[PDB]
């Protein structure tokens, strides 16, 4: 794996999904794309960020704009599920990518918040993250699910915009909300 | 374990009887001889299937060639048509590691018996060996054999080699399917 | 394997998990961690629990005998000072690490130390396999000017987040107060068929 | 060197121990008695100049955590045979981790003793020293001597006057007596011949608090 | 190679029990190989191992039950495997040492192993124990709770079995 | 993985083993070796588990498809060929087993070991036990020999084979494939 | 990666317990997971091994099972899935999906059902199996207090749960919410 | 090497160094690496010579055949794109560090093959010395002038600490109605 | 390849009387036999000097001590004695590879033999052997052997081990190398 | 990492970074990488942490010893010196990148070991970025007051690429009677 973007975060707001990551694309210690946005807008709402090798990510950024653009001339559970067919299938040839992605989409009142590893592993879970908060960010999103079962607009939105802080702080924040497909 | 001798008006051969895998011989009736003609007879030491799996694909050719030309092939014919298949063997993905004698009796160009080297190096042999005990015997045979021999002679020649594979060599080899080929055609001994 | 210390106001609280796994199995749910190096200091450990536990019988030594010497309670810095050689010079065949915390007149001290021997004072440190997890929340919650008893409120916590969190680190969490006001030891601390006979 | 001073006079004594034991007979007074809360010890020292201090050098160190010494004899002796009294309860407690039993540690003190008197190019120790300890259900008063015999005691004294010390630690006391009243015959036996006191009981070793010395 | 070793610690009896079994490689060698050397102790892992530390052991532990008549601590004893075995970080033995049996006088069992209830060796033995265990039980009950842990892991397990040894220790009785 | 195997004047009596492992953890002691592929005439297990299935598998389904076609039984020389000549294809890939082909033709005993060593013998014990197996196996065996003795026989030297072999435990599994074909002759304990 | 399968049916029940947890590595990632999807009324089936194998595994299986749902237009038994879904290990074995899956599928004859798996097809009919990371800890126990009962539900339902509360404070890869899905003739009862 | 890329007003000005060593031996210090794949766009290399002579070539063949049919000078990202699949679909039997300009619009391809639109970009294993230099001057309101002392004089910078990179600095000025290339 | 056995009133033992390096033996009378007392006799397999330059090691102090002490040591004090060397040399520069078998007979204690392995695994042995050929042997002297028998019957029980080394393993070991030790003291066979 | 010296006037100006990272994760922000091996010579460090402590403070054992005897400040060769044979002696068992001052006089080590004396150095693997930045001002006629704002705005562009240095920019000022340390 060449140059590597982490710290992508999701998380769930009630009709809504934060989506935060910061903007670096690191190759070795050098930090030699400090600009890179890494949060793909995939549908009138839903969205995928990665965290990996970002040549993996421009190849299913372009890979999963051709299958939405045609299906769309012909949900964000059914980017996922393909998506764990994409990441698998290049592992099966042992050429995986090294990409770890997050697809939060708001569908029908419900936040899909997938997750899929480079080697194909995947589920839903409601406060994601990846690499280095998978580790760190981790209990900090956990910390106000162990007191709270359910997050609000306002309070995972807080969570990430602290959580950030907890790469450097030049991080986009997408958020989908009932509409869908924000970033800031 | 393999010998074989060239004598004035035949050819004789003869072939440890035994395999084994892991410490013990799991048979000693294995027959390493690999008749295929009247007068054409691989012997294979070699470890596997492969010995067989390639002993086999060359008979079913020879015998093949005998019906569809209506005559036998000579043991030179059968020792190069072997050596082709050998060195197609050593440059592909399965390399056959078979060490044979292709003993064999021409009428008009007289008895033969040909080494083979697994790799496929050809030579026709006064007498030949084959086998790690082909370190011991190929010098008790290269001191006592002259030109001259008799079938009645090559008897105490091969039985005087088989002393070595009991008495000096650490395996036991217990058997020897003794075999001649003589214009006769084979016989077993 | 979660071990944490915290530099609140009246000194440090440390504390640590009562758990000790060999690879994939727990052989040990109620294992301490917070050796006594001496009354006034104590030492958790991390990483092999043999290497943890024999090093630091030997600065307990180390350092009893010193003070028995003296007459006067140890310094935090010799115990760091010693604990720094100690773990140097092995060159990581002594591959646990120690997270020390004591007071001396000179007032609170809490090296996290790695076991190739660096020493660092700082008012949070965390080790352990949960220290990933456990520094996060130390970050985002720890806070200078912090009293004595909300301490307890930020380690009992803090570790909690190793143990829910992490793999290698569970059970009950041992919490160890050093103040020169009063010491504490809260041993087992904060808790978050019958095969018939003849 | 590499042969010892330690050699037979002509009926088999060693004059150098011999002449260490009279090194004991010198040094202030020490005393110490097994009561039956715990023992104690107790010695005289003297301002002696008047600019001295009380606090520097007690001749009572503690060894152990419930161990102490108090020496009679050349105090320049006592400051290293103290380090390797030390030396081997704080290994005691690395391999064995208990607090060493007190007649071990006067044991192996008392083979260091010995070492000298059999050792090239060194003279043995002058200094003789209670040892005493209390584990388990017993207080236990010890002796070592210059030529490491040692001795468990009910009562017993040493320096100046010790010939007297022990003749009143027997008829003015005998069984127990509670602590401050077996240290009733300590200050009054130690009068027959400043001070520096401490005790043992179960309360971890313990020097006097010098408030309630007086 | 190596060998399983039960213990287990329910009322003032001190059970412990193993296996009677160590193999050169995947042969049985012999039916019947000590392991539980008289307070007890149970090594188990290599065979070199059980028998060089149960004699350095034993020689350490008579230097002092010579030097004082005074039996051994089990914690103590403890202690001195565990700083005999910790000599070697750069040489490690492999062996787990299990001890099992009273605290002297005060009839007070004290179990522990080395690198309720300590199992160690080859082995199926924490996980079949632990929701098994009662915190009471008479010997008769000990054996028995102790016997099924000891008969229905070994069995399982390849590389041991094929005899078990029980010692349930009591100042009363001391059964096998 | 011990399944061994002889034949004798009154039939061809193969014995197995229940155990199979992963580790020195044992999955189950369920499991009978001597997969079926013919009334008459019967498969082994040896070396690894899946393998012997899946080979055996093939092996009955070509043999099914021969005794279709052909309207004729296969034989044990057939049968052995044929599965000789499928696992060799495989020789590199580690597929390893020991399976015999065994039944009443007079009786065919072939080895069949998966590198392709279709040898004939008569006597066998194949697996990890089989150097056991062996030195109990040629003491008793004669040609002479009755169809209780060779069960006794068979018996005795697959419980001295799991004695030993750490890897082998579980209970005996006697088919005897006598004149008529094979029969369950014994599935009897080892714990006994 | 990994955690525990077990399953157990004697009578009709086919008892298909696992822990929610997938880790990868330490970190465990989703505290919600089921390892025991649902297939069919009947149908159910544990995959403890590798997640990103056991999720495109079991797509395969339900894929493969519809497939024959519409072939013979007859549902699939779950002897035939015993024989089937060794044949779908082999045919990725050089190389191979480190996946140990438990088959629970309701029995024509209203019975239980469980069938062991190995990473390379070893399907075993059996009282009861569990599989995963703490398979060692639960075996004999399981099997002691299981293997003159008419396989009791009520008692085995409880020898179901306390063996993974036992587990779950000893092995660190069985933990969290338990999830228990019965095969009884009234269908699979989650 | 050394590849130093700047943007703006009429078209890019960017540059690069003139030595193409194996190893420590220098192996020319003439070359121009600064080369054109079409009248608007040249490709600027890192990475070895010899992948990038296989690639570059083959995007001018693809883009000024691109040319062609569309009758338009093709696409600065276009072109950009193609380096993208070339480097993208053999990234291991490929080393390259292009950076790609057109008329201005600096585009980058690190070896692993991401096509990250960059603004100034530096590529090589002497680039990095730059770094200091290039982030502490480039700034909104420099006029054209600018960027042609500012890439001349970074580039020689990074020259003195790289023993890879030396030669004539060569400089593209690649614009609307003209290509200035000075050394 | 060595065995032994135990039994009512004698320890049995024997060995082969081999030795090869490279494909031939190079001699057959080699002495596994390391006789060290007149009831205390190691037989030692093993590759190369390790085997001798052990055994007499051993011997030296064995018989050391008998001068030393005018009296002769138990099979199990020789034993524990030999066990602890090779324990030693595990952890050492030098490890010996030497499988060995420790028989005795102790009027007293009674006769044992003890099985001893490379690493240092002493342990008293009903009947053991070693080598390679014990993985064959072993199991015709655990179904035969019961507690009774008679060195009489010993002789047929040891002729019957014979044949596995002969009939269904690789290498030839031809001549045994039996002995007894009993009351009397050691006797060759 | 990011070490930055500097010298001139009264004394040295120079000044490292705050984080001591193992790996990706950091291990502190806070860590004085400036600190004294004596009133004069206060040492600064590269390689690792660990190989440092056991040098540098067996350095300050030797030089505080040095001190006593000669009664003298002690030299910065002296104790650069020293930090030569304790790096050359162990240069296989050791990591030390050094950039020794005093008082001002700028030496540095290399981690094999060789003390040679620099005016100006930069050590670490975050320090290379800075070289276009250093080797473009360091400039004969600047006054005490410059070289405060230079190396301070120095290490932070080292830092923005650097994903091992951050924290706070810590500067010693080392002089004849004083010793300014800002953060």
């Amino acid at each position: 794996p060449m140059v590597t973007g982490t710290s992508v975060l999701g998380v769930k707001f009630e009709g809504g999904v934060v989506i935060a990551a910061d903007m670096l694309g690191s190759y070795g210690s050098l930090a030699r794309f400090r600009n890179i946005s890494r949060i793909m807008r995939v549908n009138n709402s839903t969205m995928l960020g990665a965290s990996g090798d970002y040549a993996d990510f421009q190849y299913l950024k372009q890979v999963l704009g051709q299958m939405v653009i045609d299906e769309e001339l012909l949900s964000p559970r059914a980017i996922h599920s393909w998506l764990t067919r994409a990441m698998y299938s290049r592992r099966s040839k042992m050429n995986p990518l090294w990409n770890t992605m997050v697809i939060g989409g708001y569908a029908d009142g419900e936040s899909f918040l997938g997750y899929v590893d480079m080697l194909g592993v995947a589920y839903e879970a409601p406060s994601l993250a990846t690499g280095y908060g998978a580790y760190l960010a981790q209990p900090l999103l956990r910390e106000v699910l162990e007191k709270q079962p359910v997050l609000s607009q306002t309070e995972a939105r807080d969570l990430v915009e602290r959580c950030m802080r907890v790469s450097y702080n030049r991080f986009q924040i997408a958020t989908v909300t009932e509409k869908g497909v924000e970033i800031e | 374990y393999l010998i074989g001798i060239q004598g004035p008006d035949y050819v004789l051969v003869a072939s440890d009887r035994v395999a084994a895998s892991n410490i013990v011989q799991m048979k000693d009736d294995h027959d390493k001889m690999f008749k295929m003609s009247e007068k054409i007879l691989l012997l294979c030491v070699g470890e596997a299937g492969d010995t067989v799996q390639f002993a086999e694909y060359i008979q079913k050719n020879v015998q093949l060639y005998k019906m569809r030309n209506g005559y036998e092939l000579s043991p030179t014919a059968a020792a190069n048509f072997t050596r082709r298949n050998l060195a197609d063997c050593l440059r592909s993905r399965t390399p056959y590691h078979v060490n044979l004698l292709l003993a064999g009796y021409d009428e008009h160009e007289g008895p033969a018996l040909y080494y083979m080297d697994y790799l496929a190096a050809l030579a026709k042999a006064p007498f030949a060996a084959h086998g790690y005990g082909a370190f011991l015997t190929l010098s008790i045979l290269d001191r006592y054999y002259t030109p001259t021999i008799s079938r009645e002679r090559a008897v105490e020649l091969l039985r005087k080699c088989l002393e070595e594979l009991q008495k000096r060599f650490i395996l036991n080899l217990p058997t020897f399917s003794v075999r001649i080929i003589d214009k006769n055609g084979i016989h077993d001994l | 394997t979660t071990i944490a210390g915290v530099v609140y106001k009246d000194g440090i609280v440390l504390g640590a998990d009562t758990r000790a796994t060999e690879g994939m199995v727990v052989a040990d749910k109620n294992c301490s961690k917070i050796h006594f190096i001496s009354p006034n200091i104590y030492c958790c450990g991390a990483g092999t629990a043999a290497d943890t536990d024999m090093t630091t019988q030997l600065i307990s030594s180390n350092l009893e005998l010193h003070s028995l010497s003296t007459g006067r309670l140890p310094r935090v810095v010799t115990a760091n000072r010693m604990l720094k050689q100690m773990l140097f010079r092995y060159q990581g065949y002594i591959g646990a690490a120690l997270v020390l915390g004591g007071v001396d007149v000179t007032g609170p001290h809490l090296y996290s130390i790695y076991p190739h021997g660096s020493t660092d004072k700082l008012p949070y440190v965390t080790m352990g396999s949960g220290s990933l997890a456990a520094m996060a929340v130390f970050e985002d919650k720890f806070r200078p000017d912090m009293e004595e008893e909300e301490a307890k409120n930020l380690v009992s916590e803090a570790i909690a987040a190793g143990i829910f969190n992490d793999l290698g680190s569970g059970s009950n969490i041992d919490l160890c107060v050093i103040s020169k006001n009063k010491l504490d030891f809260l041993r087992p601390y904060t808790v978050p068929y019958r095969c018939e006979k003849g | 060197y590499s042969f010892s001073l330690t050699t037979f006079s002509p009926s088999g004594k060693l004059v150098q121990i011999e002449y260490a034991l009279a090194a004991v007979a010198g040094g202030a007074p020490s005393v110490g008695i097994k009561a039956a809360n715990g023992v104690v010890l107790a010695t005289e020292k003297k301002q002696k100049s008047i600019l001295y201090d009380e606090r520097s050098v007690h001749k009572v160190e503690p060894i152990t955590k419930h161990i102490g010494l108090v020496y009679s004899g050349m105090g320049p002796d006592y400051r290293v045979l103290v380090h390797r009294a030390r030396k081997l309860a704080q290994q005691y407690y690395l391999v064995y981790q208990e607090p060493i039993p007190t007649a071990q540690l006067v044991q192996r003190v008392a083979s260091v003793m010995q070492e000298y008197t059999q050792s090239g190019g060194v003279r043995p120790f002058g200094v003789s020293l209670l040892i005493c300890g209390w584990n388990e259900g017993r207080p236990y008063l010890f002796q070592s001597d210059p030529s490491g015999a040692y001795f468990a005691w009910k009562a017993t004294a040493m320096g100046k006057n010790y010939v007297n010390g022990k003749t009143f630690l027997e008829k003015r006391y005998n069984e127990d007596l509670e602590l401050e009243d077996a240290i009733h015959t300590a200050i009054l036996t130690l009068k027959e011949s400043n001070i520096e006191v401490g005790i043992c009981n179960e309360a971890g070793f313990r020097r006097l608090t010098p408030t309630e010395v007086k | 190679n190596g060998g399983a070793v039960m213990a287990m610690k329910g009322k003032n009896c001190v059970a412990i029990a193993a296996d009677r079994r160590f193999g050169i490689q995947a042969q049985m060698v012999t039916t019947d190989f000590q392991k539980i050397f008289p307070l007890y102790i149970g090594l188990a892992g290599l065979a070199t191992d059980v028998q060089t530390v149960a004699q350095r052991l034993k020689f350490r532990l008579n230097l002092y039950e010579l030097k004082e008549g005074r039996q051994i601590k089990p914690y103590t004893l403890m202690s001195m495997v565990a700083n005999l075995l910790y000599e070697k970080r750069f040489g490690p033995y492999y062996t787990e040492p299990v001890i099992a049996g009273l605290d002297p006088k005060t009839f007070k069992p004290f179990i522990c192993s080395l690198d309720d209830f300590v199992v160690s060796g080859t082995c199926q033995m924490y996980g079949m124990c632990e929701s098994l265990w009662e915190p009471n039980m008479d010997p008769d009950h000990l054996f028995e709770t102790i016997s099924q842990a000891m008969l229905n892991a070994v069995d399982r397990d390849a590389v041991s079995g094929m005899g078990v040894i029980v010692h349930i220790i009591e100042k009363d009785k001391i059964t096998t | 993985t011990t399944t061994l195997a002889f034949k004798f004047r009154h039939g061809v009596i193969v014995a197995a083993d229940s155990r199979a492992t992963a580790g020195a953890y044992i999955a189950s002691q369920t499991v009978k070796k001597v997969i079926e592929i013919n009334p008459y005439l019967l498969g082994t297990m040896a070396g690894g588990a899946a393998d012997c299935s899946f080979w055996e598998r093939l092996l009955a389904r070509q043999c099914r498809i021969y005794e279709l076609r052909n309207k004729e039984r296969i034989s044990v020389a057939a049968a052995s060929k044929l599965l000789a000549n499928m696992v060799y294809q495989y020789k590199g890939m580690g597929l390893s087993m020991g399976t015999m082909i065994c039944g009443w033709d007079g009786p065919g005993l072939y080895y069949v070991d998966s590198e392709g060593n279709r040898i004939s013998g008569a006597t066998f014990s194949v697996g990890s036990g089989s150097v056991y197996a062996y030195g109990v196996m040629d003491r008793g065996y004669s040609y002479d020999l009755e169809v209780e003795q060779a069960y006794d026989l068979a018996r005795r030297a697959i419980y001295q084979a799991t004695y030993r072999d750490a890897y082998s435990g579980g209970a005996v599994n006697l088919y005897h494939v006598r004149e008529d074909g094979w029969i369950r002759v014994s599935s009897d304990n080892v714990a006994d | 990666n990994g955690g525990t399968i077990l399953a157990i049916a004697g009578e009709d029940f086919a008892i298909v317990a696992s822990d929610t947890r997938l880790s990868e590595g330490f970190s465990i990632h989703t505290r919600d997971s089921p390892k025991c999807y649902k297939l069919t009324d009947k149908t159910v089936i544990g995959c403890s091994g590798f997640h990103g194998d056991c999720l495109t595994l079991t797509k395969i299986i339900e894929a493969r099972l519809k497939m024959y749902k519409h072939s013979n237009n007859k549902a699939m038994t779950t002897g035939a899935i015993a024989a089937m879904l060794s044949t779908i290990l082999y045919s990725r074995r050089f190389f191979p999906y480190y996946v140990y899956n438990i088959i629970g599928g309701l029995d024509e004859e209203g019975k239980g059902a469980v069938y062991s798996f190995d990473p390379v097809g070893s399907y075993q009919r059996d009282s009861f199996k569990a599989g995963g990371s703490a398979s060692a800890m639960l075996q004999p126990l399981l099997d002691n207090q299981v293997g003159h009962v008419p396989l009791s539900l009520d008692r085995a339902m409880r020898l179901v749960k306390d063996v993974f509360i036992s587990a779950a404070e000893r092995d660190v890869y069985t933990g969290d919410a338990l999830r228990i899905c019965i095969v009884t003739k009234e269908g699979i009862r989650e | 090497t050394t590849i130093m890329a700047v943007q703006f007003d009429g078209g890019v000005v960017l540059g690069a160094d003139s030595r193409t060593t194996t190893g420590s031996y220098i192996a020319n210090r003439v070359t121009d690496k600064l080369t054109p794949i079409h009248d608007r766009i040249f490709c600027c290399r890192s990475g070895s010579a010899a992948d990038t002579q296989a690639v570059a070539d083959a995007v001018t063949y693809q883009l000024g055949f691109h040319s062609i049919e569309l009758n338009e000078p093709p696409l600065v990202h276009t072109a950009a794109s193609l380096f993208k699949e070339m480097c993208y679909r053999y990234r291991e039997d490929l080393m390259a560090g292009i950076i790609i300009a057109g008329w201005g619009q600096v585009y980058s391809v690190p070896m692993g093959g991401m096509m990250v639109r960059q603004s100034f970009a530096i590529g090589g294993s002497g680039s990095s010395y730059i770094y200091g230099y290039v982030d502490a001057t480039y700034r909104e309101g420099m006029t054209k002038e600018e960027c042609l002392q500012f890439t001349a004089n970074a580039l020689a910078l990074a020259m003195e600490r790289d023993g890879s990179s030396g030669g004539v600095i060569r400089l593209a000025a690649i614009a609307e109605s003209g290509v200035e290339r000075q050394v």
